[PDB]
Formats: structure tokens, C-alpha cells, sequence
DNA sequence: GCTCTAGCACCGCTTAAACGCACGTACGCGCTGTCCCCCGCGTTTTAACCGCCAAGGGGATTACTCCCTAGTCTCCAGGCACG
């Protein structure tokens, strides 16, 4: 009997056949990957809860974050992200 | 003595200027008489929409600056500046026509 | 008598789990209520950060000509870009080595 | 009623202004006799083509919409009165 | 009982029709049947163009500190992208201009 | 009133709305998108029907536009705009 | 057991004996005849379609086509082709 | 019972096909309907410019003091035609070479 | 089975004979290097689309059929090939 | 001495042969065997039928000439009878590439 | 899924192509003179632009009613496969 540890494995597979369907992939790199989705989500989640505590808001919402990357996340990184979850919301509440 | 300022240098002034500007560079209804003057050597009392007007003078300037840039290409090919009819029968052979 | 199932990640048109990222924000204890937006906006963001490093290491592969990626492969990805150089300056890659940097002053002659 | 010479009418400096346009420093004088004549060359080319579709809609006006459909013909498609 | 009318550029997550597009493959008699994927493809390659050239405008309106675009504007945008001037070699703009590329030998010493 | 003469109006504002929401609209840059709107489309559906005629396909499906975007595109816009299609087809799959 | 191929084999061989009784004919012409006749077929077509919906035509006419001939077929051939229709579908409507 | 089988392009007095052309049309899709007299006009068009290149085809092989046409008679009939030019200017050709054109100053003296 | 560097087997007098058709007197030892980069430059666009309409067709060996719709999409369409 | 022309009498005369030839100006394998090493380039294990290589070789010798009567024409323009390769990139941007 | 056929793979002579060197002649082009020709600017004219007003030709729309045209069943006959 084992327990289940959980991952980010098919969605880091997904991407990568997304973005390049015949680049294969390494175990190692892929705990790279997890490491650093981890890391990030982290870095933004802590931010986040600093803002909430910050303005006062007992909420995070969609502008909260859109604070957060322009505050950790650079420029056109920040930006480029700024619109892809601009556009991802959009089709959310269409949705 | 009144100022005087070297030749070619007005030229890249209005070089400068007109490829800042947008606007047209021809007079419209002197353009206008000679559309509806040539319709007549096709087809006798063709009328012509405004738009229609400036639709050929558009297109028309479009294809004029496209040979002009030709022939500076076919210009400076020749070791020259001053563009000649030999440059603008050497673009529109080369356009292949 | 029920609606059939749709992720929110495919009305977000996302293959990063909102759900996931909704409940580990939840259980992340960052705050008590969550805006609704925050969680999809979150992984639209690292969707374009994974993208972007799928990107750059696929790439790498390539020009060293290995079809599968290599923690080797995501150390040149990163540190050959300018931002993510600044996004992770505190990062320890394992088997990613160093980049190739020798200074100018190295070299002989 | 008749109109004889309106080629003239598009005046040698108006052409200074098109080849200042086209990037051209320096002009010779024979250039605008001959960029009269390929301009009017180019105006049959473009005007048979429109007065054909003119006369294909039993129509007497020419339209603008016919100078775009012409100039597309030739592989000189015209933005700008499309639609 | 009739479900609700949600629309398919939604379903695309897009923005260009995929009920006009539709409409004008079908009308504009290119095959005799039509692919599901063909609308969508299509509007989808559409808005990507669309995206990119109005990108370009508008840093080109606010490198010219101008809010409201132009032709002169787009004109400007299409000839500094080296693919977009071979998509769009043989089409003029209207009121455009040509933006400023001069050779050297005669610009002044 | 008179009879509605279509384009591509609200589309092109609501794209600018997504990529620029401070800057304006002429009527003339607005007419020149709606051409070019006509221009490619124009140029994708014939290039589709050509493949129609040229395997004798009655059919024409996202596979054709992704040859001829193949064709006509160049490269770097090419695999781009192969890229948001087939994430548009996948979404249109999930509906 | 082998395929049937469309060409323009006896027919160009016929207008060819019509022109010149007393000549020959090679494959490798024969090869360029059927590809001239396809290429100026579809050009025909393709212009007649256009003008078709140019002028929300949703037939194709002699008329359009003879617009056609003055389009693409140049100066005297023109009007020599469009003598050749006029007098062709006159014997052909009194046939 | 029926009336005689009767051939189309013979009934315009034409040979090129008004059966092939007009099945070729409907089958090609450049419209839904077809005008009668259109593949009729367009057969006696397609036979007129068949009429006459072979003319000149004739005539090079004639020239050439041989019986059957070959390609390259073919290119120097249709170079040397100015309006078939106009035609066909675009159009590479198998096997027809190039139509003999030495320049000016190529000449010697 | 892979190759390097088979473009030098469009040898230099080819391009010569290739000139001579052309009608060019002299030409220069400079020539025959763009020459092969734009020979290399078109068959790249030729075959990328030749191959493109293969890889549609679900096929692996391509016919001179797709050859001559990618010089029809190009323009520069050839006859004598069963277009 | 032995026989010999002065430069360009040989160089007529080529002219001269291969306007009247018909036949192919270059060699077949090396072609075929380049077309196959731009098709593994794209795509590993493409095939090829002898006409398709003759098709491919037509469309280059059509291109290729093409090109040097656009390019000779340049060269009459800049007054040489010694073609560079300026007149080949520069005609093949009049011809809109 | 089958099949069958030309491309792929491998094999064996044959000098034409290639190629390379060497003599030779022509080739491009810079300097510089020389001649010439069109731009810059000033002045003068004049209709272009503006702006303002009358009028009607036909573009466009709606309706009507009829010309026509693909489709299909069927039949037969000339173009394609084959020699």
C-alpha cells in the first residue's frame, strides 16, 4: 500500500506537447518544473496575503494579483501576463 | 545679402517633410478633370463619385511613389543621383511589363 | 437532473487546474475569502511563465540536438534570459550546472 | 464638354512633391513629360478594367468600390474603400 | 426547453465570428462542404493578425505621443515587421504615406 | 432607417479594448482594417478552395487552413498563428 | 486495371488538323497544351467568379464572361475572341 | 422515342467541348449556376487561342522545316506574339528555352 | 543516407550554361555564390510548399502534380506536367 | 601559335548554342540528390519521382533565367558588360520578394 | 487491405564534365576636367479651395413576372485504354 503524492505532472507534460510535441522530457527536469511552479505560486500567494493585510481587504481578488505581478513579475513578463489572465477572465465569466 | 541655402539641402527638407506627411500631393479637381477626360476616350459621360476620385488618386500616387522608389534604386545602381527616363524604363521592364 | 461536469480550466480555455490552485490557495492560508478571478489568474500567469521556459528549453534541446529536456537544458533556459535571471537570482538548479560565462580576461591573448 | 489636355494638369511640381514623396533628391527635366505618360499608361490599365465592371453592372457611375475590385485585379490591392 | 443561445466565438474563446466567417466561406462558394475547425482556424489566425498590427499601432501612436490611431499609424507598423511586409508587399494603404527609409548616399555628408 | 451594410466593426474595438484600452479609433485606420480583414480572408479561402479542388476534397476542415497558413504566412507567424488555432479548435473541442 | 485520365488529347489534335492539315504533334506539347488550357480555364474562372461577386451574381453568364475576355485577354484578341463567342453562341441559339 | 444524340459544341459549330468545359465549371466552383451560353463562350475562347497558337506553331515548324511541333516551337510562338505575352509573361514553359534575344551592346562592334 | 553539402553539385559551368541561356558575357566568380544562396532560397520556398501539400495529402513521396500547384501559388506557373 | 579566340567570340557563340538548345543545362543526380537533401532537411524518408525532379529542375532553370535577363538588363543599365551581384539582389527587390 | 510498379538499392563500363592552371586580353572605374542643367528663391498670375446655391441622373431599392438552369433518369456514342 502507498499513499498518492500529488504533482503538477500532466499539466507540465501538456504544455510541453503544446509548445513542442517532439521534445521529450527528463524526470529530473520535470521536478525542476515542479519546483519552480511551486516556487512561483508561492512567491505570488505570500505577496497576495501581504497585500490583503495591507489594504485591508479580507479578499483576494483578480486585481489583487494584477498588483502582485506588476510588483514581483517584470515589465513585459508582467504585462504579457497582465493580459493573458485579462483575456483568461474574460472567457471565464463569459463562461 | 539675403540668405541663400545650398542646393539639395531644401530637397531633403522637402524629403523629410513629405515622408512625415500624409496628405495628397496632387491638386484633386485638376486630377479630377483628367479622370473624367480619359473615362471619355473609354466611355462617353461617365459620372464620377468624390471617393471614386480620390480612390484613383491614391492608388495612383501608391503606384507612382512604388516606381519613384524603383527608379531611386535603378539611380543609385548607376552611380547617380539625378534620376532618367532610362531608370523608369528600366523599372517598369523590370515590373515585367 | 444534474449538468454535466466542466472544468474551470476548459471555460477558462487553462490546462493548468484552477481547482488545484483554487484549493492551494485556500489551504495555503493567504486569506479567508478569495476573489474568484485570483486563482485562474494565477495559473493563466504561470501558464505563460511555463510556456515561455517550455519555449526556451525546447529550444536549447534542440540546438544541442537531445530530443528530451534536461535540468541542463532549463539552466541555460533561464539564465539566458534577462528577466528570469531577475525572477530567479536565488534559485539553486539541481544538475543544471553554471552557464557558460568566462570573462574576457580569462581568455588567453 | 470635351476635354483635351488635363494631363498637364497634373503640374510638375505636384510631381516634385510625389517623387519628394518617392524619396527622389534630384529630377531631370525630361522625367515629367515621361511620368505624365506612365501615369496615363497606368490610368488605361486601371480605367478599361473599371469602366468593364461599370458597364457589367448597367451602371453610368463609376464607384469606388469597382477602383478597389480593379486595382485588386492587378496585384495592387487598394485599402482604404473596401467594405 | 430550447437550451440558451451561447455563441461559438465564445465557445472559441474568441472574439472574430465564427458565425460570419462561417457565412462568408459558405457564401463565398470555395468547396462544397465546410469543416467545423475551418471558421475557427481561420478567425482565430484573423485575430492573431489583429492583435499583432494594433499592437504595433499603438506604440506607434504613443511613440508620436497621439492618442486616436491613424493610417500613418498603421503604415508605420506594417513596414517595420519584416513578415507582415512580405504578407502585405503588394497592398497600399490608404493615406498612409511611406514611412522614412532613405537611402544613405543621398542623405548629406 | 437603411439596410445594413456589414464589417468588422465591434470585433476591431473590442480586440483594441483587449490589447489597448487608452488609445482611439479613426474612421479611416478602422476602414483600412476592415480591408485587410477582406484581404486575408480572401486570400486563406482561396488558397483553401485550391487545396479543395487540388485533392479532390469536397471538404474543408481546420487542416487545410493550417496548410494554407503553412503556405502563405511566413514562419514566425506561421507556427504563431498555428499555435492560437489549435488552442482555439481544443476549446472548441471542449466547447 | 488502370484509371481513365481527362485530357484534351483528340480535341487539340482536331483544331490542330483544322489550323494545319499536314503537320505533326509531340506529347511533350501535347503536355504543354493541356496545362496551357487548364491555366487559362481556371484564369477565366476564377475572374468570372470574381466579377460574380462583385456584382452579387450568383450565376455565371455569358455577359460576365465576355467582361472577362476584355479583362484578362488583351487588346485584339479581345475583341477577336469576342467575335468568336457572339458568333458561337449565335449559331449555337440557332442550332 | 428520344431524339438523336446530338453534340453540343457541333450545335455552336465549335469543337472544343461545351460538355467537359461546362461539367468542368460546375465541378470547379467558381458559382452555384452556369448561363448557357457561358461554356460555349468559353470553349469557342479556349479554341480561338488554341487556333492561333497552333497557327503560329505551324508556322515555327514550318520554319524550323520540320512536320510535328515541339516545345520549343511553342516558346518562340508565344514570344513572339506581344499580346500573348501580355498573356502569358508569367508562365515558364517545359523545354521551350529562351526566344533568341541579343541585346545591343551584347552585339559585338 | 543524410547528406552535407550537395549544393556545390549545381556545379559553377552549369550556372555558366545557365547564363548563357540567360545571355550574360561575363560572369564574375562572385556570381556563382548568390547564385546558389537564391537557388537554395527558392527551392527552400519551393519544396517547404511542396511539401506542405504532401504532408495534406497523407503521403510520402511527392508527385510533380503538387510541384506544379506550388509553382501555381508562387507564381510561376509551369506547363508540361500534367497540371 | 595555336587557335584561339579573343574574349567573347567563344562567349557569342555559347550564347548563341544554348538560345537554340533545348535540352537540360544541368546535371540530373546531383540535382536529385539536393532536392533529397532538402527534403530530409523538412521532412526524413521523402521520395521522389524522376518527373517530379525534372519538374523541380525546369522551375530552376526558368527561375535562374529569368533572373539574368532581369539581371543583364541591370547590367546594360550600369553601363558594364561585368554583372555583380548587386544587380542580382537589386533585382530581386524591384521584383517585390 | 491488397497489389503492383516505379523508386530505392546495388552493379558495371565511358569518356563528358569538371576542374584547374596558365596566357591573355578586356573590364571597371577613379581623377579630373568639362560642360551642362535643373533647384532655390523671388515675383507674378490664376484658378484651387472654399463656401454657397440649384437641379436632376441615376443608385439603389421594392416588386413582379418570367427566363432559365441544375438535377435526374436514361441512353448512346465518341474519347480513352490498349495494341
Amino acid at each position: 500500500k502507498r499513499s498518492r503524492k500529488e504533482s503538477y505532472s500532466v499539466y507540465v507534460y501538456k504544455v510541453l506537447k503544446q509548445v513542442h510535441p517532439d521534445t521529450g522530457i527528463s524526470s529530473k527536469a520535470m521536478g525542476i518544473m515542479n519546483s519552480f511552479v511551486n516556487d512561483i505560486f508561492e512567491r505570488i500567494a505570500g505577496e497576495a496575503s501581504r497585500l490583503a493585510h495591507y489594504n485591508k481587504r479580507s479578499t483576494i481578488t483578480s486585481r489583487e494579483i494584477q498588483t502582485a505581478v506588476r510588483l514581483l513579475l517584470p515589465g513585459e513578463l508582467a504585462k504579457h501576463a497582465v493580459s493573458e489572465g485579462t483575456k483568461a477572465v474574460t472567457k471565464y465569466t463569459s463562461a | 545679402k539675403p540668405h541663400r541655402y545650398r542646393p539639395g539641402t531644401v530637397a531633403l527638407r522637402e524629403i523629410r517633410r513629405y515622408q512625415k506627411s500624409t496628405e495628397l500631393l496632387i491638386r484633386k479637381l485638376p486630377f479630377q478633370r483628367l479622370v473624367r477626360e480619359i473615362a471619355q476616350d473609354f466611355k462617353t459621360d461617365l459620372r464620377f463619385q468624390s471617393s471614386a476620385v480620390m480612390a484613383l488618386q491614391e492608388a495612383s500616387e501608391a503606384y507612382l511613389v512604388g516606381l519613384f522608389e524603383d527608379t531611386n534604386l535603378a539611380a543609385i545602381h548607376a552611380k547617380r543621383v539625378t534620376i532618367m527616363p532610362k531608370d523608369i524604363q528600366l523599372a517598369r521592364r523590370i515590373r515585367g511589363e | 437532473a444534474r449538468a454535466k461536469a466542466k472544468t474551470r480550466s476548459s471555460r477558462a480555455g487553462l490546462q493548468f487546474p484552477v481547482g488545484r490552485v483554487h484549493r492551494l490557495l485556500r489551504k495555503g492560508n493567504y486569506s479567508e475569502r478569495v476573489g474568484a478571478g485570483a486563482p485562474v489568474y494565477l495559473a493563466a500567469v504561470l501558464e505563460y511563465l511555463t510556456a515561455e521556459i517550455l519555449e526556451l528549453a525546447g529550444n536549447a534541446a534542440r540546438d544541442n540536438k537531445k530530443t528530451r529536456i534536461i535540468p541542463r537544458h532549463l539552466q541555460l533556459a533561464i539564465r539566458n534570459d534577462e528577466e528570469l535571471n531577475k525572477l530567479l537570482g536565488r534559485v539553486t538548479i539541481a544538475q543544471g550546472g553554471v552557464l557558460p560565462n568566462i570573462q574576457a580576461v580569462l581568455l588567453p591573448k | 464638354k470635351v476635354l483635351r489636355d488635363n494631363i498637364q494638369g497634373i503640374t510638375k511640381p505636384a510631381i516634385r512633391r510625389l517623387a519628394r514623396r518617392g524619396g527622389v533628391k534630384r529630377i531631370s527635366g525630361l522625367i515629367y513629360e515621361e511620368t505624365r505618360g506612365v501615369l496615363k499608361v497606368f490610368l488605361e490599365n486601371v480605367i478599361r478594367d473599371a469602366v468593364t465592371y461599370t458597364e457589367h453592372a448597367k451602371r453610368k457611375t463609376v464607384t469606388a468600390m469597382d477602383v478597389v475590385y480593379a486595382l485588386k485585379r492587378q496585384g495592387r490591392t487598394l485599402y482604404g474603400f473596401g467594405g
